[PDB]
């Protein structure tokens, strides 16, 4: 026999793959790319004013942030409809935008008494233990009174420099430009962004009723304690009113079928986890099954948790004069996409378990399997020198090059040098003598001396496997 | 939330030398 | 040298008055412009310099460089660099005496041996790393006390400390790189993984020789362009693994 | 093995013991070069725009209300070599120094 | 959508020109412009070389008739197992492509008398989109035909012993190359789907599936950008890049080298021995 | 080789430069490759299109140009 | 014994290579390639006028060409002073440019009977048997005189699209802008050229007083009878005033020493030919010596031709109102490149001869005998596929890509794709289908098959040679 079981095991896998492919096709349309592109180009490409040539991406001073927040920002937000405000006469700006900042207090750090006679105040790096909570300025409204993270219904962000909190001093802008401009001018007249600020957030959302699909926007400007301006942005095309069309019902049915399939697989895996064999971890085709099941279970858990709580949208729809809070939904959508992509990638990789239909594929699979052990053995030795080079580059160049700034960047730039992409002219001025020595020795050693070992091992293993297979056939 | 690398390096070296030994 | 005044309006007045005299306009080999940028938030200093070169009377060449460092004086006590830069001297002395105890033990003709030379490069590197850090600490302390002596009128040019703090960091990274290479070499003790290192050992001589032969014949990419090294590596690895089995 | 491990621990303490200000130094130097308009300061090639340069972007920086705490007045230097030279023939410069 | 088009003559150099300017307004707002320009020459009667090219075309038709009659009289000999040669299933491609080219050319030149009667510039818009469309297909068909006829020189060139050895090396390993290319493309499509799901809406280099495939091919060529991949996803982006680079440049690529190398060695050894 | 002249590419590039590279108007820089709004499209319609069509490049129009529109319905 | 023949010869070859390198060290500047590239790139930057900006590639229609002709078409060389006309005081108004144009005659064939009244100006391709000397226009001056090229101190054309003979007419500029502008304006009033011109060549000679070296610029234009014109331009650093200081004497002494060494080698070979094995070619290694002898003979002939041209050119500069005739010694840069290649080949031969001292670091790199040809079978089958792809790309693209405009540079574009420089910004919209297909099927068949087999072909050779060495 040995063929009736494999046929069922293959047809069920093909059905599951078809269902997953339909499901992943249904979630990735073509309008979202252009939607995001128009939003980004409207908000991140237009200059601050007609004379200045700096956009949001090239902010370089705290004065430039004030110049941007009145001008390009207000031009993008409020459009004179031929009251409400449609972004492109298509995208509706629902609610009102909100701006908030995080600041620290004076005397946070300690200047040495040797030079205390000239330095009066200091402000350390951002930290939860050393953030200001006292009122300042004219002291009327929420822009000058500290508000707890719990009352703001926010969460952390994990910015480039650090992980900011959700608290701070916030202010809800108006619904029309004539009042938002006045509010921003009032915030600028009194000193609201002094040396003590560390971050500033601007966020809003749009609907674009033509295609039922939201879009949340967040703009973050970071002020490090060492000076400078670090901008950031994020656009997320959410979708919260899913069940409108027939295709949406079809997608829901496909999701239910996928849940049934994953239940059947977990049942049939827990069935054979002990019956056919106990403690079978030497196959690598069953260690993949548990990964598939775990990833899919996590995906369904995230999906069922995210869509179960949409009370924010309803409570906004009761009264549309307040700021909608859609941060958590966007975060969970990003997490769900990240999980689903990996899940489908492993599902596609799983296909290798069945392509053994003839001698040509069987011998190739045998060659690939037999050469895994020594390749793994040599990979450790290769990566030891690779990480030694990475740490050398990080220590020597990791402060004046902008490309070796952190360890991950050193790893990635060495991988790119393996591809022969990165030029060497930006290292000699960083360091005159050790720069080109590093580049030359690294390319000399890793480029062919330690790189063709993989090819040699693979070639020798394949040749000897083929020779043995041919020899045993003739011996029989 | 500041991290001190001294104790981490010391413990890592001790654990590695124990494993090899 | 000029002090560029002390006040904002004084700076402008000095600039105009001294600029109407044309003191650096005709020959002016170089000018230079350097200043310090201490930052209290992170406890770091910064030596900033702006060089401007006039090679030919007319066209001027300009460049700049900013070296940040952490000013730590030797007299601060028993700081971590001081503690870690004196036991490194002890390790260097131990290695030197251990190699001298072998030199005379074996007699002479201990040349043309990598083990007899790789153990002296390590000693030299450790000694240099130990001494450069002490030099940096001493220079930093001297510059700081000189500055505090004449704070409202002196400049003290902290650039030397920035130079030494980079040289020491380079040496300390090179030593760690060598140690990591040695750790990689120590991986041969596995029975099935001892083939790689010794195949490389038998393959390097002729490989370097033929690379030199090709470079003499010519910096175009011939070797790694498509493949040659895999050819030799495959043959040597196959033969050696056949002998091993 | 014990001696090798101890030496590795010593060199790790020497190297990465203070490896927490490494990022801050990078951010500081990036902040300093961008503020001084490094790309603008390198763009100048004549000996007359230097003065408007350091008269509108350097003086407000070094001298200001708060203006990035300094710790020391800046200096200006010169060298003239007393063997004054003559203009070279036109075209590309003699990039070997004379 | 908005279409703007017209026709151009340029009496100086006898080359017509039909244009088409397209501006698209997506439902999300914005403008997407596009264009296409296509010169045309439909005189072909200017000098003594007109009859030269006519004679060339008619003798080409005679050659095609000879080839098709030769193939059909060969069909009078063994019918099946005729396709397992790669030099007989290609000659039918040659004749069918050339016949399609001849038919499309005669169809295109059949409707030309309407083109001449607009130099008076009457008050009527000419519909010239069919002629432009049929000038694009003909060029592609001719290019493919000339490519294949250039390729078909190997069946004549392999009578040299070294050329024969290379041809034997190629023929004896094609099955292994196809078998391994199946696995290679399965892995390639898995990675492409991963990238499309992750970087679908931000990079403009992974806007669609085919664009993802072309971007991965350029990555293999060594044309990574990596400036937008890292910022599009701080995590799982660099992971994708590093894993793709490792698996491709370290493992998958060398299998082709191993197959070709040992196949060539085995083939030459067997040939010399025999 | 006979059916491939050299004038076609030069003529196509010249037409592209005439109709796609010239600015819409002497006051802004938005050529046809960088349309961003309906107003810019209108400005092009009275702008560079008319200049390149009825030129004082020395080509002559035959027939008459036509403009067409596609649209959808409300709701 | 058995060691002098492998040591003395190697030492002599190394000494000859060192002498050649020393001679070539002060022969040409290190930026010769960059200078040539800059000269070739900036040879098509002629504006039209103050009204229109129709450049060379933007002036093909009526008014565009009219604007291009009327303007600074002849004002590039002559510039107003701050007479004389020096752009940068390096090339003063010392001489005038020359223009040569070759034409043919129509009516050299019979029109078809059907088109007897339709085809009248039916002219075939220009050839040697289609030469005419019929002048047209009113005879008012000496600019419409008929003359040959042999008696006018000239040569042939050697064009791209048409290699016409020396027949035609010649035109010379002036030594000042005041007369040149008036002459150009007078000529532009009426017609100046016909449609029967086959080849056109503009030759300009410049003194370039900044650095003592003759400069020649050539611009070629050829119009065939099948339609289309192939334009080209190039520059050559002619060597005719190289006698400046003792460096010229040193170069002459080096050339004399090289000639004497070549003569001695030829004498030794002759003495080792008639009294030894002669008329033998079954060695497959002596071909290198034959090629070395041929290269030395070619270098000697090039030096002799240069000396003859210099001697002939010594009769110029008689008056201070003529131009320097440099149309006979324009093979100096090519000769210098050939000399450098010969020196490199001599160094390679010396290294190959002296590498025998290596125990095993050079024995594995000597596989030419085992690989006698053994490799052209791959080069031919690679170039066939390369040309097939080049043809396919030049046909399917070539109208809306701005890159694949002509074959010779389509080859370069595919080469750059192989090297790693990929654009892929114009292929995709030029043709959405069959555009990406071309790129994918090209990269797959180049980077996975052919470039991967050319490694195996030399791998197996190395393994075979190593097996022979081990068994021996
Ligand atoms: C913060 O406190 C210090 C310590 O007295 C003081 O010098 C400084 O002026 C204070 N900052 C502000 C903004 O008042
Ligand atoms: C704060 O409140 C006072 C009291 O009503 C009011 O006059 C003032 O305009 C408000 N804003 C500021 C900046 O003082
Ligand atoms: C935060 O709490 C709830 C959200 O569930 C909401 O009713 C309240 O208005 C929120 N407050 C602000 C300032 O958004």
């Amino acid at each position: 026999k040995y063929l009736k079981s494999v046929l069922r095991e293959l047809v069920t896998y093909l059905l599951f793959l078809i269902v997953l492919c339909i499901l992943t096709y249904g979630m990735m349309s073509s309008n979202v790319y252009y939607y995001t592109r128009m939003m980004s180009q409207l908000f991140l490409d237009t200059p601050v004013s007609k004379t200045e040539k700096t956009n949001f991406k090239t902010l370089s001073s705290m004065e430039d942030f004030w110049k941007f927040t009145e001008g390009s920002l207000l031009d993008g937000l409020y459009w004179k409809m031929q009251n409400r405000s449609f972004i492109f006469y298509e995208n509706l700006l629902l609610g009102v935008p909100r701006i908030r900042q995080l600041r620290v207090r004076n005397g946070s750090c300690s200047i040495p008494q040797d030079l205390r006679d000239e330095i009066k105040e200091c402000y350390d790096v951002y930290s939860v233990s050393s953030e200001d909570r006292a009122p300042f300025g004219p002291r009327n409204g929420t822009a000058w009174i500290y508000t707890s993270e719990k009352d703001l219904n926010g969460s952390s962000h994990w910015g480039i420099i650090a992980t900011y909190s959700g608290a701070g001093y916030y202010l809800d802008l108006s619904r029309t430009r004539e009042e938002t401009a006045a509010q921003v001018a009032s915030l600028k007249k009194n000193v609201w962004l002094d040396r003590g600020t560390r971050a500033t957030f601007i966020d809003f959302s749009v609907y674009n009723a033509n295609i039922n699909l939201f879009c949340v926007v967040r703009l973050l400007v970071e002020f490090p304690a060492t000076g400078g301006v670090i901008p950031s942005w994020q656009f997320q095309p959410l979708k919260l009113i899913r069940y409108v069309t027939t295709f949406d019902f079809f997608l829901a049915a496909c999701e239910i079928i996928f849940c049934f399939f994953i239940f059947y697989y977990v049942v049939e895996e827990i069935l054979e986890i002990r019956i056919h064999k106990l403690h079978y971890f030497r196959s690598f085709w069953n260690c993949l099954d548990v990964v598939i099941v775990v990833l899919s279970v996590v995906a369904i858990g995230i999906n069922i948790y995210r869509t179960s709580n949409v009370e924010v949208l309803l409570q906004f729809l009761e009264d549309q004069n307040t700021f909608p809070n859609f941060e958590h939904l966007a975060y969970w959508q990003i997490q769900f996409n990240n999980i689903a992509a990996v899940t489908v990638f492993f599902v596609w990789i799983k296909l290798f378990k069945f392509i053994n239909f003839n001698r040509t594929m069987s011998q190739l699979s045998t060659t690939m399997s037999r050469c895994a052990k020594d390749l793994f053995g040599f990979a450790i030795m290769f990566f030891i020198i690779f990480l030694a080079y990475a740490q050398l580059a990080y220590l020597v160049f990791g402060t004046q090059v902008d490309d070796f700034s952190t360890f991950q960047e050193c790893i990635f730039t060495q991988f790119r040098i393996i591809l022969g992409d990165i030029n060497f002219a930006e290292i000699e001025e960083a360091n005159r003598v050790l720069g080109p020595i590093y580049f030359t020795t690294f390319v000399f050693f890793m480029f062919f001396i330690l790189l063709n070992m993989f090819a040699a091992i693979i070639a020798d293993t394949y040749s000897e496997v083929k020779s043995d297979l041919a020899q045993q056939k003739a011996e029989m | 939330a500041d991290v001190n690398y001294i104790v981490m390096l010391t413990c890592a070296v001790c654990l590695v030398t124990y494993m090899v030994m | 040298v000029q002090e560029l005044g002390l006040s904002l309006e004084e700076s402008r007045d000095r600039l105009r008055f001294l600029q109407l005299h044309n003191w650096l306009d005709n020959r002016s080999r170089a000018v230079f412009l350097e200043l310090t940028r201490y930052s209290p938030a992170v406890g770091l200093h910064a030596a900033v310099t702006l060089r401007l070169e006039f090679p030919a009377a007319g066209r001027a060449l300009a460049a700049l460089s900013v070296r940040p460092f952490a000013l730590r004086r030797l007299s601060a006590g028993l700081s971590l660099p001081l503690l870690t830069s004196v036991c490194l001297l002890l390790f260097a002395v131990h290695f030197a005496v251990a190699e001298a105890r072998t030199w005379h033990r074996e007699g002479r003709w201990r040349v043309l041996r990598l083990g007899a030379w790789a153990r002296w490069l390590l000693v030299a590197l450790t000694a240099a790393t130990a001494l450069v850090r002490l030099a940096q600490l001493g220079a930093a302390d001297r510059q700081w006390t000189r500055f505090v002596r004449g704070r409202p009128r002196r400049f003290t040019s902290f650039d030397q400390v920035a130079q030494l703090s980079s040289a020491a960091r380079g040496l300390a990274a090179s030593l760690l790189f060598l140690l990591l290479v040695k750790a990689a070499q120590q991986l041969r003790f596995v029975r099935q993984w001892s083939v790689f290192g010794k195949t490389l050992c038998r393959a390097l001589p002729e490989l370097l020789g033929v690379t030199l032969g090709l470079v003499v014949l010519g910096a175009l990419r011939l070797w790694g362009a498509l493949r040659l090294g895999a050819v030799i590596l495959r043959w040597r690895y196959h033969a050696l693994r056949g002998e091993l089995y | 093995l014990l001696v090798y491990m101890l030496f590795l621990l010593v060199t790790l303490l020497a190297s990465y013991g203070d490896a927490s200000c490494h990022g801050h130094a990078y951010r500081l130097q990036s902040a300093i070069k961008q503020e001084l308009h490094s790309r603008a300061f390198l763009a100048i090639t004549r000996s007359e725009e230097l003065w408007p340069w350091m008269a509108h972007v350097l003086l407000p920086y070094v001298h200001g209300n708060q203006s990035s705490p300094e710790l020391g007045p800046p200096r200006l230097r010169q060298v003239r070599l007393q063997e004054a030279l003559y203009p070279d023939p036109p075209g590309p410069r003699v990039h070997t120094c004379s």
